[PDB]
């Protein structure tokens, strides 16, 4: 619309379709990050570095599980923000007013001529 | 934590004294928990086996007591003019508590006593020095509000930080003129926000944390140790020395995220002309962790041979390995992190 | 709009494609005269001169649309010159006139 | 151009890490000393 | 005349990666679906459309 | 586009099995064909993935980088004969690519300045672990900090731009013009550092003699582009300020470029020559990117392509003299067409083409910049006659002097030149001339 | 040894010089040579340069030259200009009269 | 010439069967680049 | 390590490329200037105009 109406902008519909490595690369990401820190621990010890897997599915386990638990918090944290904001916004319509959307056609800013 | 029960006292008694002081409603409670971390750490930090630790002793004691002296001196005048615990508008009072906290924590006009006491600590207790007893002084600060006083510490700071460090080779000692810079950082961060001080914090504690375990593990406190040192694999060697790049700030690895968001909070505070003088007198930090990193980036050595073997403590390597692992590739989980927004 | 980006995308690739065959509709009419001077010679003068004149003007109007604004040239750049241009002609009349 | 360049500026950069150790070098009183000088001038300043 | 041995048999891991590569992004286009054949250059003409969405 | 990245990060592991030095490269040249395959590019970016584009400017650059890197391996055979942990140095180029890749097929200012300087710390790995003389110190610090201290201002701009712009993605910038002189110089100067400027240039003739002949090639091949190619996304929102500081670039680096090509014939070290020869080309690329025109920009582009391959090209040759004789000088190197006359073919033909020799690719570049140059300022004509001049006498130079005359007498016996030499010299120039055939698509960028 | 005329006549099976990819083993000296040159050469230059001539116009640059000429004749039948010097019609502009001008700077 | 209401499939707009090949089961069509463009434009200009 | 700002080095130096630099950087900015005013001002008619195509 030719309205500029920040709580419109704010406000959300449902549109966008989060991408596919979204709800699974912070859980993935730790998961890889905990085998991986298990297989320091063998190189660092000159042990082989796929001895002793338990800790590799502990590490990996653990990874899995922190990621999803923080990941969760972190979808609240940024929906109380997005809030926080639409409510400011509402509390003060004077200092947020709607504006008209310029067109280039009611312009007349500068070009650079290179030559 | 290392000797006796004792020990795990002086501990906890450390924590609670940090915590009355940051928990304070008022300029006295906080003095109070200043003197309860002050003789918690005394202790810790004097054995007599070492003539230079006990030297290590005094130096803290004096300067301590003379800062929370003058700090109770101002508050008490503070609250004599305000009859407030918060001065309606920043004033030389205020200014004079700055100075103590500054003092308190070692910032660059009062730094001198920092270094020079850091020939006569053991790893673990400059570890607890350069981290927590950072933590009440630097967090007191963010209630007054002085703006030029703070600014000038920082840089100067970051300036005496990292030219007095070139010219060290005890790590020790090194590691406090590292030390004086990253507090440059924090102030900075102080003026702008806290929460960016707050990751920024955990960050430098997290590396620093790193490095301390590195050299008390395998015992190392004078640059040629780090050449002399034995390996079995150089890659290994090779590999754990990438944590000074780190705590360099260099953007592949995890160390240089703390930077980053200092960066992106103080350039949105038109703080321009500061980041100039801080992130080039960074670099200057940078060249002496380079100067570690010869006994690791080349990797063939003269070295001496009557050694084939390492003899490393268990836990402490296991816990450091775990952590040298994020130190290098910590970067991809920032989408984990949702403190910052 | 000034805050839109698909609407200013859309148009400057219509501008780029537009650009494309203006830039070689010039290239034709070149082609032009130059097959004409192989074809006519040695009396190519009295032939080629229409269709020269008929480059000319084509490389003319080339040079007063996409003219002078190099590289990055696009929708807006090349609009805004046109809206400069022609305040300039109403105050100062045509260009090489100087001004008044 | 490596006069205003490196092997310069290391020379001075070291050069004053020369000297920042001798203001290293001194008794704890000196820079207690300095702290006091410091509070001292806020004081007159705040009778002002 | 390849030259090529059992080696060679751990090829496969990179082109793993290379299929899951190649399935994440065509993933990807298939959540690029809201000016799919709707852009004014080339948007199906109003009415009587085309069943299977062009690309 | 991430089939690429995942298919160079399942190659990861390749570095830790044993005896998979070999079946490395063809991994990476079997990419390359593969990355050859889906050029249906754009000026606008294409193949979208979460932040990852590409357009034609892009693409070009990062094939080369795929191509480089994959000659790396043929050329630091050496590393492979001694075993000198070859597993680590494997490991080092494969994270390298992945930065390259990552910072052309980056779609947003942040990002590759995020992967521009990241890929710096693997360089200087490199340098460090593998290079012969003691100095690599010395030149390591210098590629480190040069680039670091011109690096970190740059951020600052970058930032101060999202609270503008809102955004870092390049083509949303394009839509703004910033009037603010020292922003100018914090996104500018950071990369005139690296291209390098004639009077910044003081790294660039340490950093090549001394690294290793791997690190010569990228370094020559790839890290003088990325300052080229951050001008390229650039300029387009500084348009406006460019203009009243221009013409202190374009006579710096055209002066810079005629008394470089003075210190060229005054060289007796190959590897330096070759590496002031880069300097002197790169201040054309400057001086023609920074007029700004249709011309001048689309022929940067070209040139950047011709000459990595070209100086990366001629690194090979010092390194397989150097491999023999001992001795980098030109003292000791003469009269090689008796002791390896098959070899003595190929330091024509790259000779050749780094003085703009046809068909090559290199001349279609430079045909351009001079176009655009010229028409910028008749005055211009002056050095870029002088400099396309000294530009062959030091080329002649290096290549006679090496090649023609009587033979060293000290030298010892040593092998002869092997197939793999002569195959990696095929791979340099043969690309650069054939790719003259489709320019159509590593031209118009624009 | 004290070779003879027929140790230089009749090459020894049994040493071997290498390639420059190994010298070590001597089948992998060549196996590594084979696929080297099948990769690089086979397919990066032969299947490459082919598929390369036969790609599809991606620029649009042969597309345009169709639209040179159509649109060209189409225009030189219509009484138009060969090439309009207007990106949009001058008239469907709408000029800021001077006085909103109110001096600023015009360029041309 | 086009039918009056035909709408070719794109590699229908190319003239030799290799071609024809390549722009059919080896590249995205044009029409996909240009229109996964304009949605990652309309959500960046989404962000400022 | 044998370089010393001796004043002949300074002279050497100031005449081998500063001044080169100074007095082409100074010829470029002159002569564009020039050439750049008549355009601003409307001098040359685009029929005029050289290097259309650049
Ligand atoms: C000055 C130079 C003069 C010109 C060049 C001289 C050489 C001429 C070569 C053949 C010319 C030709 O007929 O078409 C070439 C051929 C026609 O391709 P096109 O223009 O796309 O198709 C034309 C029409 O679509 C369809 O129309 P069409 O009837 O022309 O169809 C083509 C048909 C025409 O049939 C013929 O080629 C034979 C006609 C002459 C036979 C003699 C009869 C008299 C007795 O067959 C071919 O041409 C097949 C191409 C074979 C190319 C092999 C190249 C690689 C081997 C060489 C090394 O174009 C090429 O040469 C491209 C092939 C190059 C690929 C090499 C890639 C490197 C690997
Ligand atoms: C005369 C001495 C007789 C022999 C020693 C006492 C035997 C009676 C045992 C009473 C309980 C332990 C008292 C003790 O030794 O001090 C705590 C000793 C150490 O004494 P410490 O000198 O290190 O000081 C202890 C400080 N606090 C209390 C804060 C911990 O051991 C312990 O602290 C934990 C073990 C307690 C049980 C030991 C039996
Ligand atoms: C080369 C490897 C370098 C690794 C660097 C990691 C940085 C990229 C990253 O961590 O995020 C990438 C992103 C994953 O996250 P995303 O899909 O955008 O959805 C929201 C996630 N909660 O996913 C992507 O952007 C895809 C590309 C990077 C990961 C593959
Ligand atoms: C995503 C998060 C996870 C990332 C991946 C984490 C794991 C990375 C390290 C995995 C390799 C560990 C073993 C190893 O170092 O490779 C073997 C060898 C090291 O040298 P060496 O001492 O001889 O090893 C003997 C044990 N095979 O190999 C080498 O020579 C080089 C090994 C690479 C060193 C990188 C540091
Ligand atoms: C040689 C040694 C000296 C190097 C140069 C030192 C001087 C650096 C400039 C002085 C410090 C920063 C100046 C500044 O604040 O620039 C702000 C300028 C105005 O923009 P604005 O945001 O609108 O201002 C606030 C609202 N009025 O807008 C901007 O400039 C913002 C864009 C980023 C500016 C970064 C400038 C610092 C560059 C440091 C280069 C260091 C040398 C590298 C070699
Ligand atoms: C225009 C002139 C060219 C740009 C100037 C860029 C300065 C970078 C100089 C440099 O390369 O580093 C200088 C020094 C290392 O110099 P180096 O060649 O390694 O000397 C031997 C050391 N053993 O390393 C250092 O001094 C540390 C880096 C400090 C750089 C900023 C200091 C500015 C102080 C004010």
């Amino acid at each position: 619309s030719a309205v500029n109406d920040p709580l419109e902008l704010l406000t959300n519909k449902g549109t966008h379709e989060p991408s596919f490595l979204s709800p699974i690369w912070n859980p993935i990401a730790c998961g890889v990050a905990g085998v991986g820190a298990a297989i320091f621990i063998n190189w660092g010890f000159r042990k082989p570095v796929f001895s002793g897997i338990q800790k590799h599915i502990a590490f990996g386990a653990i990874g899995v599980g922190a990621g999803a638990y923080f990941d969760q918090k972190r979808n609240e944290y940024l929906a109380k923000r997005d809030a926080v904001l639409r409510h400011y916004i509402e509390l003060h319509p004077d200092d947020f007013p709607v504006k008209e959307r310029k067109t280039y056609g009611q312009v007349l800013e500068s070009w650079v001529p290179v030559r | 934590m290392f000797n006796n029960s004792s020990k795990i006292l002086f501990i906890t008694i450390m924590i609670i004294g940090t915590l009355i002081t940051v928990t304070s409603n008022s300029w006295l409670g906080a003095w109070m928990g200043l003197e309860i971390n002050l003789l918690s750490f005394i202790p810790l930090l004097s054995d007599n086996n070492n003539l230079m630790s006990t030297e290590a002793s005094l130096k803290y004691f004096l300067t301590q007591v003379l800062a929370s002296t003058v700090l109770l001196f101002s508050s008490i005048l503070l609250m004599l003019k305000n009859n407030m615990n918060n001065e309606i508008n920043e004033s030389f009072t205020s200014m004079i508590i700055m100075s103590a906290l500054l003092l308190k924590s070692g910032a660059a006009p009062f730094h001198f006593w920092f270094p020079n006491m850091m020939e006569g600590l053991t790893w673990m207790n400059a570890l607890m020095l350069m981290t927590w007893q950072k933590i009440a002084p630097l967090m007191l600060i963010s209630y007054l509000n002085i703006k030029y006083l703070l600014l000038i510490s920082v840089i100067l700071s970051v300036i005496i930080g990292a030219i007095g460090g070139l010219n060290q080779t005890s790590l020790r000692k090194l590691m406090a003129f590292s030390s004086i810079n990253h507090l440059g950082w924090m102030l900075s961060s102080l003026m702008i926000s806290e929460s960016i001080w707050l990751i920024y914090f955990f960050f430098y504690s997290f590396l620093s944390f790193v490095l301390t375990f590195m050299f008390n593990i395998f015992k190392l406190f004078h640059l040629n140790q780090l050449f002399s040192w034995f390996v079995n694999s150089k890659i290994l060697k090779f590999t754990l020395f990438m944590n000074f790049l780190s705590l360099g700030g260099l953007p592949p690895f995890l160390g240089f995220l703390p930077k980053w968001l200092v960066i992106q909070q103080l350039t949105l505070c038109n703080q321009y002309f500061m980041l100039t003088l801080m992130m080039m007198s960074t670099l200057i930090t940078l060249f002496f962790y380079l100067r570690i990193c010869y006994s690791a980036f080349m990797m063939n050595y003269f070295e001496n041979n009557w050694i084939m073997k390492m003899n490393m403590n268990s836990i402490n390597y296991n816990m450091y390995m775990i952590m040298t692992f994020f130190s290098i590739f910590g970067l991809f989980l920032i989408s984990l992190f949702y403190f910052m927004f | 709009y000034t805050d839109d980006a698909v609407c200013r995308f859309e148009a400057d690739q219509q501008f780029r494609r537009d650009r494309m065959v203006d830039n070689e509709i010039v290239n034709i009419l070149r082609q032009r005269f130059e097959d004409c001077t192989l074809y006519e010679a040695p009396d190519h003068m009295v032939k080629c001169r229409p269709l020269m004149d008929q480059y000319e003007k084509a490389t003319e109007n080339w040079f007063i649309k996409y003219g002078d604004l190099g590289g990055y040239a696009n929708a807006k750049t090349a609009y805004m010159k046109q809206k400069h241009r022609l305040i300039w002609e109403r105050r100062h009349g045509p260009v090489g006139s100087g001004m008044k | 151009s490596e006069y205003f360049g490196g092997q310069h500026l290391y020379q001075k950069l070291s050069m004053y890490s020369k000297t920042l150790f001798l203001m290293h070098n001194n008794s704890l009183k000196i820079y207690l000393l300095l702290f006091v000088f410091w509070i001292l001038i806020l004081l007159i300043l705040l009778f002002l | 005349v390849l030259g090529l041995d059992k080696r060679a048999l751990w090829g496969a891991l990179p082109l793993l990666g290379f299929a899951i590569g190649h399935f994440l992004d065509k993933k990807e286009t298939e959540r690029m679906t809201m000016f799919r054949d709707k852009s004014a250059l080339y948007g199906r003409p109003a009415g009587s459309e085309g069943k299977a969405p062009s690309w | 586009m991430l089939k690429i990245i995942f298919f160079l990060l399942f190659l990861i592991p390749f570095c830790f099995i044993n005896n998979m030095y070999w079946m490395v490269q063809i991994m990476m040249f079997f990419i390359s064909f593969i990355f050859l395959l889906m050029n249906n590019f754009m000026n606008y970016w294409s193949e979208i993935s979460y932040f990852l584009g590409c357009d034609m400017l892009s693409y070009g650059l990062i094939l080369l980088s795929l191509w480089i890197c994959s000659l790396m391996l043929l050329a630091s055979e050496m590393i492979n004969k001694h075993n000198n942990y070859k597993n680590l140095f494997l490991l080092n180029i494969i994270i390298l690519l992945l930065l390259l890749i990552l910072t052309f097929s980056s779609m947003s200012l942040f990002m590759f300045y995020l992967f521009f300087e990241s890929s710096l710390i693997p360089t200087l790995f490199l340098i460090l672990g593998w290079g012969y003389q003691p100095e690599r110190l010395q030149a390591g610090l210098y590629l480190l900090f040069y680039t670091l201290l011109v690096s970190l201002p740059m951020l600052i701009g970058i930032f101060y731009l999202m609270n503008k712009i809102g955004s870092m993605n390049f083509y949303l910038m394009n839509n703004f013009m910033f009037n603010y002189d020292l922003l100018y110089f914090c996104l500018l100067c950071a990369f005139l550092v690296k291209m390098p400027m004639f009077l910044v240039h003081l790294w660039l003739p340490k950093a090549h003699v001394e690294a290793p002949v791997s690190g010569s090639m990228i370094l020559a091949g790839i890290m003088l582009k990325l300052g080229g190619y951050g001008m390229l996304r650039v300029i387009s929102f500084l348009q406006l300020m460019n203009l009243k500081y221009s013409f202190v670039w374009i006579s710096i680096s055209l002066v810079g470029g005629v008394l470089v090509s003075l210190v060229c014939l005054r060289q007796t070290d190959l590897k330096a020559l070759i590496a002031y020869s880069s300097v002197a080309h790169m201040g054309i690329v400057l001086s023609g990117l920074l007029t700004m025109t249709y011309w001048g920009l689309c022929g940067s582009y070209t040139l950047m392509i011709a000459h990595g391959l070209c100086s990366s090209g001629l690194f090979c040759l010092a390194n397989v003299s150097y491999e023999r004789l001992g001795s980098r000088s030109m003292l000791i190197n003469k009269g090689l067409l008796n002791f390896m006359p098959s070899m003595t073919l190929w330091w024509f033909l790259l000779s050749s083409a780094n003085m703009a020799a046809p068909p090559t690719l290199n001349l279609l570049g430079e045909i351009y910049l001079l176009n655009s140059i010229v028409s910028w300022s008749w005055i211009s004509m002056i050095l870029l006659s002088f400099l396309s001049f000294f530009s062959a006498a030091y080329t002649l130079y290096l290549y006679s002097f090496s090649q023609h005359g009587k033979l060293f007498s000290g030298v010892y016996s040593f092998s002869s030149g092997k197939i793999r030499e002569y195959l990696l010299m095929l791979l340099h120039w043969l690309p650069l001339n054939l790719l003259i055939l489709k320019s159509e698509s590593f031209m118009l960028w624009l | 040894t004290s070779l003879t005329t027929e140790d230089f006549a009749n090459p020894s099976p049994k040493n071997w010089q290498s390639y420059g990819f190994d010298y070590k083993d001597q089948v992998e000296d060549r196996k590594a040579t084979k696929s080297t040159f099948f990769v690089t050469v086979t397919l990066c230059l032969v299947w490459g340069s082919f598929y390369w001539a036969y790609l599809p116009d991606t620029q649009f640059r042969n597309w345009a030259q169709r639209e040179g000429f159509l649109e060209l004749r189409r225009r030189e039948l219509a009484g138009v200009d060969l090439v309009s010097p207007n990106y949009v019609d001058p008239a469907s502009i709408t000029l800021p009269s001077d006085e909103d001008l109110g001096d600023t700077e015009i360029i041309i | 010439e086009i039918p009056e209401g035909y709408e070719p499939k794109h590699w229908e707009y190319e003239k030799h069967p290799i071609s024809r090949f390549i722009s059919r089961y080896i590249l995205n069509s044009d029409q996909q680049n240009y229109e996964k463009s304009l949605h990652y434009l309309y959500e960046e200009n989404e962000k400022a | 390590e044998h370089f010393k700002p001796t004043g002949k080095s300074f002279r050497t130096g100031l005449f081998a490329v500063v001044l080169p630099i100074a007095l082409y950087a100074w010829a470029l900015k002159a002569e564009r200037d020039g050439r750049e005013e008549k355009y601003r001002t409307g001098q040359v008619a685009y029929k005029d105009r050289q290097f259309k195509f650049i």
